[PDB]
RNA sequence: CCGAGCCUGGUGAUAGCUGGUUGUCCAAGAUAGAAUCUUAGUUCAACUUUAAAUUUGCCCACAGAACCCAAAUCCCCUUGUAAAUUUAACUGUUAGUCCAAAGAGGAACAGCUCUUUGGACACUAGGAAAAAACCUUGUAGAGAGAGUAAAAAAUUUAACA
């Protein structure tokens, strides 16, 4: 996981764009989403999400 | 279309916005004198100038105030000589 | 067949929506778009306190003319000629 | 409304734009009354600038009548016999002398829609399209799977 | 006059007999007429392109109903052509 | 013309050409309609417009030497 | 005038589209290489001030 | 509906959107790292 | 042009017989191009109100090939208007009772909704086979080209390509192949 | 539930390459930022809107100017997905009051102090 | 046509209840809640409107705002901008739906119900198939001009010494 994250090409990130808030997104989201970034949905855990 | 060609090449995305195909006049007479502006390039221009006179006071007022943060940055010195001086 | 349950875009079950490679285009876009926004944001020019005492004349004169046009509220001159000339319609060639 | 409505192509009298241009607004012939508020403001412009546009326009001819009336008129026809009537009733002098103009500059031909904003003879150049303009020909024109 | 050519004010006969003779009076063979292209000859519409060669070289193409209207409208497309009354002509200076 | 053709990037020179045109009528439009009109609501409204127009017609045009 | 010139002058608009052929191949050669080159004749652009 | 839900609650457009741009790309060289090398 | 009016304004607006064969190539571009023929939207003067359409004309739909295992996958369905008259036909066995079915109704499907699209499909033209009547063998214009390739077979491959074309590796003798 | 999203200032942080490749120089820094409305104001809360109704940017591809300082820096970072955003470039120097007429902008951010409208 | 007749008069009985409510054009404009034999209503507050007097109004910079046992918030000079308060006069709204988020009830069901922050809708336009509530987008016209916005789902699956 931690190695993915690294080596990631994606230029984009679900804490960055969060972070940042470049949409207006922090609307559809919740501030839970800050920790539970791209991985959890709910009680769901995707680990190959990143 | 090509408006993104447009603007890395320097020009305006859409012909009508700026450059000869639209700022030159659009009728002279046929004697050859020129015609009056007509009123969307006049109010355009006007916009310009105001524009530009607004540059021109933006900046004029941001190095008023950094020559003021200057001048009592000087006033903070002598008056710390002046107080040792004391 | 091929039902949907209630209304087709909300509830406990909706039709899926799905992304296209349109969408995604455009999102990156935007946001390409904001990061050069922050890093054009970035490396401001004054601080605070160079900036703090220079707007304050041109912030007063704004306020102190809308307080004189807010004040400048009368009713409009009356004049002889305004209400005579009512007359002229009266008017014939003799 | 449009299907309403008649409407006509775009055209001019008698090709005025080529040879010489000739304001082919014939007559004018008003209608005003002495008394009568109504019949201020054509009195007055009758007074100032009817003469003005007499003599700005001699072609066209002018016609006063100066009579009885509740509501001044305006009657104008034009080369073709084309009528326009007009009540100036209760109207003041600038926008009697605009319309006064804007009749000057009208031609003779009734108001309605245009098909076309345009209008010419000679459209086509380098020949009409058709559909074999943009294709070869055969050797000896020989249709496709034809032997002779 | 400027809108409508010549063969709506002056009417003819035997077109391709007068162009023979002008080609006779230009000093030139009597060409002959060839279909060039067509479609629908079967058809209830037929459609012939006929075309006036001298020489193995052209001087009028004429489309047609059939062969007849296509050969006498190629003879007219070489008379203005010869007569300089061409559509695309220089037009009226002023 | 019939066997040729000139570009300009955007336009031709002012010299190159010469586009004469004459003005020939000026006239209001046939009147326009515009209506705006709502359901249920008792929300309608009607205008009439006359907008202004003129007529020319372009009497020759003529190309200069000067390439 | 892009559609009525394709009508009634149809060598202009062949002319045209050559005109825009030539130009997607100065495009495809650019695409190569887009610099280190000698940029392509029609390619090359009016500036103006 | 609430926030946990036993079925995977489906998600605004917006979210699935952000979520289907932002995945593991892969690191690969242009060559397969098994023939070649 | 210096052409006559109407003789002009017929050469215009006139039809044209366009031809073609349908020699392993797949009904869906086939029916789109039909489509666009018939329309007329190929030519430059098309618009709705005037019908400006073209006779199209198609040969061995018999031999017709699809893309995919649509052979089987594919149902062609329709209700004949009584009870239980819901039927279905794969494509394969709608094909051996009538091999220009297929192509048809992919042009009916192509071509708009209007009630042109059953004049356009009047002047549409088919054959299973390659032989046409003599008239409209004859009264044809052009024979625009397929849209795709036709593969070769080993039968077809010439000698000389194959002798061009490098051999990749090379076998051990032992085996019995 | 949502709530004004306050920014952490590492985010305005740029790093060598982003330097390098934006041409930005952090000495020498820029004086304005022209600005133009690219995000609709609907679906948007009420204080970005008024906020940026309050910037003076209530038409869209409009370039306005702002000064480049913490304070305007606020508003623009709470507004910043609805607006793009450039500092200004000039040549020329300042306009001389002689060519206040014969200004222009370039879609490049600069800003052409003469306007002679030909080809070179 | 008798749970108690028909006729006349009071009587134009009353009805928070249903329905209806006539010419043109323009502008501003849905907005916390409390009490009520009160929840189909009304009164006050708030919002909205009109005309005036006055000046500060919105965003907000450091600092500041609890022991118990997170997103944010209040105040807040500067800066960006031009609104706000007060005065005088009323009316009307005061039975509300979805989505995102923080929670409760319920079955961690509901196109369910209830509070809070926000948005849209009950105003026009484009798109997702028709679509209120989803995404783009608002200040209005004539055009047979142009550049963009959001905007089209991708998937096929298991041999073994
Ligand atoms: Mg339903
Ligand atoms: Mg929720
Ligand atoms: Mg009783
Ligand atoms: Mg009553
Ligand atoms: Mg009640
Ligand atoms: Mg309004
Ligand atoms: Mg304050
Ligand atoms: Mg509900
Ligand atoms: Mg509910
Ligand atoms: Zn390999």
């Amino acid at each position: 996981q931690e190695e993915r994250e690294r080596n990631n090409q994606n230029p984009w990130t679900f804490e960055r764009i969060a972070t940042a808030n470049m949409l207006g997104i922090r609307k559809v989201l919740s501030p839970y989403d800050l920790t539970h970034k791209g991985k959890y949905w709910g009680k769901f855990y995707m680990p190959k999400r990143v | 279309a090509g408006g993104q060609w447009r603007l890395q090449q320097g020009l305006a995305a859409n012909p009508s916005g700026y450059g000869p195909l639209t700022e030159l006049p659009d009728w002279s007479y046929a004697d050859g004198r020129p015609a009056p502006p007509m009123k969307g390039q006049l109010r355009r221009k006007a916009e310009r100038e105001t524009f530009a006179r607004r540059v021109v006071l933006l900046s004029q007022e941001m190095d008023a105030g950094l020559q003021a943060w200057q001048l009592r940055q000087q006033k903070l010195q002598e008056e710390q000589r002046k107080q040792e001086n004391a | 067949r091929g039902r949907i349950p209630g209304r087709q875009w909300i509830g406990k079950h909706r039709r899926p929506r799905f992304v296209s490679l349109r969408a995604k285009q455009n999102m990156i876009r935007r946001l390409e778009i904001e990061a050069e926004n922050h890093y054009w944001l970035s490396m401001p020019y004054m601080t605070r306190e160079q900036e703090r005492g220079h707007a304050a004349v041109r912030r007063r004169e704004a306020f102190e003319a809308i307080k004189a046009a807010a004040t400048s509220k009368f009713p409009p001159h009356r004049f002889i000629a305004d209400q005579l000339d009512h007359l002229n319609v009266t008017k014939k060639w003799s | 409304t449009a299907r309403g409505t008649p409407s006509r192509f775009l055209a001019s009298v008698l090709h005025n734009g080529l040879g010489r241009y000739v304001q082919q607004l014939q007559r004018l012939s008003f209608s005003v009354s002495r008394d009568g508020a109504s019949s201020r403001g054509a009195r007055e412009f009758v007074e100032r600038e009817v003469i003005d546009f007499a003599r700005r326009n001699p072609g066209v001819v002018i016609y006063v009548n100066s009579r009885p009336c509740c509501v001044p008129r305006v009657v104008a026809e034009y080369l073709n016999g084309a009528v326009r009537e007009e009540s100036i009733h209760c109207k003041s002098v600038e926008e009697i002398s605009t319309l006064v103009q804007k009749l000057a500059d009208q031609s003779g031909l009734d108001v309605i829609r245009i098909r076309k904003p345009f209008h010419t003879d000679n459209p086509s150049i380098q020949g009409q399209w058709h559909p074999f303009t943009n294709k070869p020909t055969t050797f000896r024109g020989l249709r496709p799977r034809e032997v002779q | 006059m400027t809108g409508k050519e010549l063969f709506e004010m002056w009417k003819i006969i035997n077109p391709m007999g007068l162009l023979v003779e002008e080609l006779k009076k230009r000093n030139v063979s009597a060409p002959e007429s060839r279909l060039t292209r067509q479609s629908g000859g079967t058809t209830a519409l037929p459609l012939y392109f006929v075309g006036l060669y001298c020489d193995k070289k052209l001087i009028a193409e004429g489309p047609g109903e059939t062969v007849l209207v296509a050969e006498e409208e190629a003879a007219r497309v070489a008379l203005r052509k010869l007569y300089g009354f061409t559509e695309n002509r220089r037009p009226w200076n002023y | 013309a019939d066997n040729f053709t000139l570009l300009g990037k955007p336009l031709l020179g002012k010299d190159l050409v010469r586009v004469e045109a004459t003005v020939i009528e000026k006239t209001e439009s046939w009147p326009r309609i515009i209506m705006r009109f709502r359901k249920r609501k008792n929300f309608k409204k009607k205008r009439i417009v006359t907008t202004p127009q003129t007529v020319l017609r372009i009497n020759s045009i003529e190309i200069a030497p000067c390439l | 005038v892009l559609a009525d010139l394709a009508i009634y002058e149809p060598k202009t608009f062949k002319s045209l589209a050559a005109l825009a052929s030539r130009r997607r191949h100065e495009g495809f050669a650019a695409a190569l290489g887009d610099g280190k080159e000698p940029e392509g004749i029609f390619s090359r652009v009016v500036q103006y001030h | 509906s609430k926030a946990v839900t036993r079925h995977r609650r489906v998600m605004h457009f917006q979210r699935q959107k952000l979520m289907a741009v932002t995945e593991y790309i892969p690191p690969k060289p242009a060559i397969h790292p098994s023939c070649l090398p | 042009s210096s052409f006559s009016r109407a003789p002009q304004q017929w050469a215009t607006f006139a039809r044209i017989w366009y031809l073609l064969d349908g020699k392993m190539q797949p009904p869906g571009k086939l029916a789109a191009m039909a489509s666009i023929r018939l329309q007329g939207l190929h030519k430059p003067v098309y618009h709705a109100l005037s019908d400006c359409g073209d006779h199209v004309v198609i040969m061995n739909t018999r031999h017709i090939a699809f893309s995919g295992n649509k052979w089987e996958q594919k149902v062609y369905s329709s209700h004949t208007g009584y009870p239980g008259g819901f039927r279905q036909v794969t494509a394969a066995q709608l094909h051996l009772r009538d091999p220009v079915a297929i192509v048809k109704l992919a042009i009916y499907g192509m071509l708009p909704k209007n009630l042109h699209r059953r004049t356009m499909m009047e002047r549409l033209h088919l054959f299973p086979d390659e032989y046409i009547p003599e008239d409209i063998l004859k009264n044809l214009v052009e024979e625009l080209p397929q849209p795709r390739k036709i593969p070769k077979r080993l039968d077809e491959y010439t000698q000389e390509e194959i002798d061009a074309f490098p051999r990749l590796w090379t076998p051990p003798e032992d085996y019995r192949l | 539930k949502f709530t004004r999203s306050r920014i952490p200032e590492k985010v305005f942080q740029a790093s060598p390459e982003d330097h390098e490749k934006y041409g930005g120089d952090p000495q020498n820094p820029h004086k304005l930022h022209i600005v133009t409305r690219i995000k609709s104001t609907r679906r948007r809360p009420y204080w970005e809107k008024d906020i940026i109704k309050m910037l003076g940017l209530e038409k869209a591809h409009t370039p306005q100017v702002h000064k480049n300082i913490p304070s305007v820096n606020a508003k623009l970072k709470v507004v910043k997905h609805l607006i793009r955003i450039k500092p200004l470039k000039l040549p020329q120097g300042l306009p001389a009051e002689e060519n206040m007429s014969n200004t222009c902008l370039k879609s490049t951010g600069e800003l052409v102090v003469q306007w002679h409208l030909k080809p070179v």
